[PDB]
């Protein structure tokens, strides 16, 4: 729960998100640095989120929060609270 | 807890209905809806505030806006959504 | 009885009135400007519905997956060129193979 | 002799099913213990509500299938097939990232 | 005719951190480019966020919050730390 | 001026009158301006003193564009900041590969 | 008159110089070429658009500016 | 013994030449008829002024030169030392585009 949890996105399940690319083989490496790709993207979008909920006098974290943070990047498409 | 909300969900059903009325309506189309009109709103309504800006004109009229959707839209949609919008600010100057 | 319904729609105009007027937007406002907005809701929701609804007979559902939102969106093209990187609602994506990878 | 597949075989109908079906594709406890322990270093106990993590998930696994199928076509412009280290950083340089 | 730019400004800002190399009216335009577009996205952002907290008048909590999320780390926090101090000082 | 006793170099009253006319908010805190301001005045001095360092390296006493694009090419809390703004006479860095060597 | 090939052969040899190419493909220069009218007419169309409303038979440089600041261009200098 | 150099040295050393030196590598009437030409088919009876077009050749030029440097740093990616058009589709396609 709070402990070497990054093995959530698991090697099967990196396979399989591969394999909605369109690739047929998936190198050794390649597991762990998606990994390290997926983490500093959720890592830039939480700070943000993080940030967001202090400046707001709040304590949880709600979706638009996180709709937040992701609008400054520059897409902001359809969504939940969009 | 509440007295009135300002939803579109009869807005979906009455076009879609006068569109072809054989299809059903769900409430996450309809939030999604809200969003794609809220993000299309702000960016018409900021484009026409910038323009008439650079225009130095400090009254927003119907030809700022018609030329702010002209220019973001494709050219198509851009084209046809001037040709209603210059039917329909007539209409409602008729109207009044 | 509201405005709308002499120009063929349905708001209460003086609603999106206000929105434009607290938004900060400008000191005066056009008042055919929030009219425009209405047609414009009317017309790109009618497209964007018919897309829905062209998306769910794709799957003989008369209610919405959101596949079907996903297929109005990348079967039109000025959808996915205008903008198709935030989160699809549960939509899912189009995986496109290549030709070289399948026997 | 045992119904063997060629590699490359199943995938047709394989992409046939998964392709029309739109269900997850990720434990959800292990992304929700993921979530949590990158959560408390930001901010500790945090009373996560039943909401903000499915939107997160959903968020990471649309920009990670792009970001697939454009690797993928950088593959595919490197006269090969497979997926490899240096197409995905040229895929993730190429995006902006 | 008078107009409102921070030539003088921007030159006596060089003037109290460097005043052994001038200035280029291209560099000039440069710096002016920078100040004019972060102004215009701090206001625009702070206002949002106070939209979104049910606030239409602003105070200088709104803003250091605000750049504290724009901004990186130390830029964030000193400029935090400054204008905290520069406002209790007005106010 | 009011802007002087701020601590502040930056026009205060010019750039408050911006953030009232510039459609931000109906009641303006006065200290917001000031804030402001100061974040413009610390963003400055870090680009000047960055291409008075550039142009020390290049034994230059002034600050050409190849000067600043060094400077901000060579802060990476400005590359974040600035990663995809371009400025002219500064080219590109010396960036070279050994494979093509 | 047949203008866009005013653009010679020699200097689309050294624009892909200038991004360090050693041997550079024939069809590559003409590629170059269409590349850049797509470039210029996305840009143009915004511009023309732009100039139109502006109430203004001369295309200024706010106007191209302003066309410029859409489609993520958000160029610096010239109109800034 | 005519004195002809060994092909690629003298590549590198033009690009050094145009690093150093920052001036528009097309001229300015070329550039200006052609935006003539191209906006003749929009809107008839236009007249360009003298600025709003070095902006344009300014502009179009610097996203060139790094659509040509994301093209070389694919090629490198592709083990080779020659521009090709799926390296220029690549680059183009990966920005967004």
């Amino acid at each position: 729960i709070l402990r070497d949890n990054i093995q959530g996105i698991t090697k099967p399940a990196i396979r399989r998100l591969a394999r909605r690319g369109g690739v047929k083989r998936i190198s050794g490496l390649i597991y762990e640095e998606v990994r390290a790709v997926l983490k500093s993207f959720l890592e830039s979008v939480i700070r943000d989120s993080v940030t967001y909920t202090e400046h707001a006098k709040r304590k949880t974290v709600t979706s638009l929060d996180v709709v937040y943070a992701l609008k400054r990047q520059g897409r902001t498409l359809y969504g939940f609270g969009g | 807890s509440k007295a009135r909300k300002e939803t579109y969900s009869s807005y979906i059903y009455k076009v879609l209905k006068q569109t072809h009325p054989d299809t059903g309506i769900s409430q996450k189309s309809m939030s999604i809806l809200n969003s794609f009109v809220n993000d299309i709103f702000e960016r018409i309504a900021t484009e026409a505030s910038k323009l008439a800006a650079y225009n130095k004109k400090s009254t927003i009229s119907a030809r700022e806006i018609q030329t702010a959707v002209r220019l973001i839209l494709p050219g198509e949609l851009a084209k046809h959504a001037v040709s209603e919008g210059t039917r329909a600010v007539t209409k409602y100057s008729s109207s009044t | 009885q509201s405005r709308s319904a002499k120009a063929g729609l349905t708001f209460p105009v003086g609603r999106v009135h206000r929105l434009l007027r607290r938004g900060n937007y400008a000191q005066r406002i056009g008042s055919g400007a929030p009219v425009y907005l209405t047609a414009v809701l009317e017309y790109l929701a009618a497209e964007i519905l018919e897309l829905a609804g062209n998306a769910a007979r794709d799957n003989k559902k008369t209610r919405i997956i959101p596949r079907h939102l996903q297929l109005a969106i990348r079967n039109d093209d000025e959808l996915n060129k205008l903008l198709g990187n935030v989160t699809i609602a549960q939509g899912g994506v189009l995986p496109n193979i290549h030709q070289n990878l399948l026997p | 002799k045992p119904h063997r597949y060629k590699p490359g075989t199943v995938a047709l109908r394989e992409i046939r099913r998964f392709q029309k079906s739109t269900e997850l594709l990720i434990r959800k406890l292990p992304f929700q213990r993921l979530v949590r322990e990158i959560a408390q270093d930001f901010k500790t106990d945090l009373r996560f509500q039943s909401s903000a993590i499915g939107a997160l998930q959903e968020s990471v696994e649309a920009y990670l299938v792009s970001l697939f199928e454009d690797t993928n076509l950088a593959a595919i412009h490197a006269k090969r097939v497979t997926i490899q280290k240096k197409e995905i950083k040229l895929a993730r340089r190429l995006r902006g990232e």
